[PDB]
């Protein structure tokens, strides 16, 4: 007599994204040499990574 | 002026190279490929 089904899930599930950035050098950007003025507030992106 | 996602990569008519183009979501995305025919 049928009696019920089990939902098992041993160890949940694992997450997973691809290995670290690439062309994200944020050091240059914010422990930079050349910085901006307030009214002159420079803008570059991050993209791609 | 906007380029902030620069990207960087007889002989009988010995060629096909094709750079056919199609939009999806709207946002484009190039298709291609070099064929030696
Ligand atoms: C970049 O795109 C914006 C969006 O319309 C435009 O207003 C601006 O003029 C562009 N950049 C330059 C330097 O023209
Ligand atoms: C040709 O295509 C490859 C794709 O991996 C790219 O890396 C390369 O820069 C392109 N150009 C040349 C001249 O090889
Ligand atoms: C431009 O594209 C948008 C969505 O991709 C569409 O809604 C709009 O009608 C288009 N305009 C023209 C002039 O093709």
């Amino acid at each position: 007599y049928q009696t019920s089904n089990f939902r098992v899930q041993p160890t949940e599930s694992i997450v997973r994204f691809p290995n670290i950035t690439n062309l994200c050098p944020f050091g240059e950007v914010f422990n930079a040499t050349r910085f901006a003025s307030v009214y002159a507030w420079n803008r570059k992106r991050i993209s791609n990574c | 002026n906007n380029c902030t996602f620069e990207y960087v990569s007889q002989g009988n008519f010995k060629n096909l190279r094709e750079f056919v183009f199609k939009n999806i979501d709207g946002y484009f995305k190039i298709y291609s490929k070099h064929t030696p025919i």
